[PDB]
């Protein structure tokens, strides 16, 4: 779920940095160091939107690489267990649906989807379905499911779906 | 002790 | 530890503030304007890319001031910030639909109370 | 703690010229800008002891009070002795 939160960040500037343009070079070393990048505590890091305060530089001792504590507000994208989201179907397999929720990665078992689906990788499209065809679950559909696991690898996080209760499925 | 008995700080506002 | 199911949040996301698949919307298109101008700077990451056609996607406000009342009328309605931003991201049609996709709204408010909120919802919603 | 009423000395001590001093030779030689003009000078440290004379090092001295407080004073606001 996307927050927008407020953040701490330290930065060292190289010395080739001081001067004058220098907090313009700040914020894009903040926008290139922290945007695009995953933490297991605050979920994907979706961007940057504002800088509140540069704090005041300190020389560390030796190496001189002044070092910068930052306070800016950003984008945040955490899901949380229990949460009913859309995602879209990008791969389907045997195993299940591997769906995408903006960011994230989410899997979707074969127990976790319902038991009147079958997966056919006979149809033009892998896709599942029902014997009736009814409900056909194919790639770049939109579905609603519930985040039932939340895995952190390599700050990179990735969920668990399940369809089981009412109002899940195909949208 | 002597030296470090306190905190540098980098004026921002004077490096322009 | 942490359930959205029963409302258990970690400390760290209290006093965070919600936002709306079309607000980020709005302001990763607003960010695609700067990086777009202002060359001699990094192109956005592929997970913006990412991010930014989800919430293309399931944008259900294509307009900003809309996106603002819907805002405006659920915070007069007693909520939590994340139900606030899970229904406006959702649209629920039914009371029904909002207990079931939103398991914390049990016993909080009368269906038919509900419902009417709903039926704001529905009713701000754009055409597309 | 109120910048308007400092309570410490309007004098840079002894000790806080030698680390001003060092600390900006050795920004000076990790190519930070000079504040002042140069004529021939290559040490850093001569051209840290001529920003000191013009009163142009950017750096913020934080002196600690025993309270826990602290009182910022630029090095162009204190008065150099030697």
């Amino acid at each position: 779920m996307f927050y927008h939160i407020s953040l701490e960040h330290e930065i060292l500037l190289h010395p080739r940095y001081f001067g004058p343009n220098l907090l313009n070079t700040v914020k894009q070393k903040l926008f290139t160091e922290v945007e695009g990048t995953c933490t297991g505590k605050y979920g994907f890091v979706i961007a940057v939107t504002t800088i509140d305060n540069i704090g005041a530089g300190v020389i560390q001792p030796g190496r001189g690489f002044v070092l910068y504590p930052v306070k800016y507000k950003a984008i945040v994208f955490r899901p949380f267990k229990g949460e009913v989201v859309d995602a879209v179907v990008t791969q389907v397999n045997k195993v299940g649906l591997f769906t995408e929720i903006g960011p994230m990665s989410c899997f979707i078992s074969r127990h976790s989807i319902p038991s009147e689906m079958e997966f056919d990788p006979n149809s033009n499209p892998p896709c599942y379905k029902t014997m009736d065809e009814d409900i056909v679950i194919q790639q770049d559909d939109e579905i609603r499911l519930k985040i039932v696991g939340t895995r952190v690898d390599k700050n990179d996080i990735f969920a668990i779906g399940s369809l089981m209760d009412d109002y899940l499925g195909l949208v | 002790a002597g030296t470090g008995c306190f905190d540098l700080l980098l004026d921002a506002e004077k490096c322009k | 530890e942490e359930d959205a199911s029963q409302l258990i949040f970690p400390k760290e996301f209290e006093t965070a503030e919600t936002l709306l698949n079309s607000e980020v919307h709005m302001l990763l298109e607003h960010r695609k304007q700067q990086n777009e101008s202002a060359e001699d700077e990094q192109e956005l990451s592929e997970v913006f890319m990412k991010t930014l056609n989800y919430t293309a996607r399931f944008s259900r406000f294509k307009n900003r001031e809309t996106i603002a009342s819907v805002r405006s009328l659920l915070l007069q309605k007693k909520l939590h910030k994340f139900e606030l931003a899970c229904l406006a991201n959702l649209c629920p049609e039914t009371a029904e639909e909002s207990k079931a996709l939103i398991p914390s709204l049990e016993g909080r408010f009368e269906d038919e109370e509900l419902q009417q909120i709903l039926d704001d919802i529905q009713t701000k919603r754009s055409f597309q | 703690q109120a910048n308007q009423k400092r309570i410490t000395t309007p004098y840079m001590t002894k000790y806080e010229r030698a680390r001003v001093l060092g600390t900006r030779a050795l920004q000076i030689a990790m190519c930070a800008p000079v504040m002042v003009e140069l004529e021939g000078e290559t040490d850093p440290l001569l051209i840290a002891m001529k920003e000191l004379k013009a009163r142009k090092i950017p750096i913020i001295i934080r002196r600690y009070l025993p309270d826990g407080s602290y009182e910022d004073w630029g090095v162009d606001e204190l008065i150099i002795s030697d």
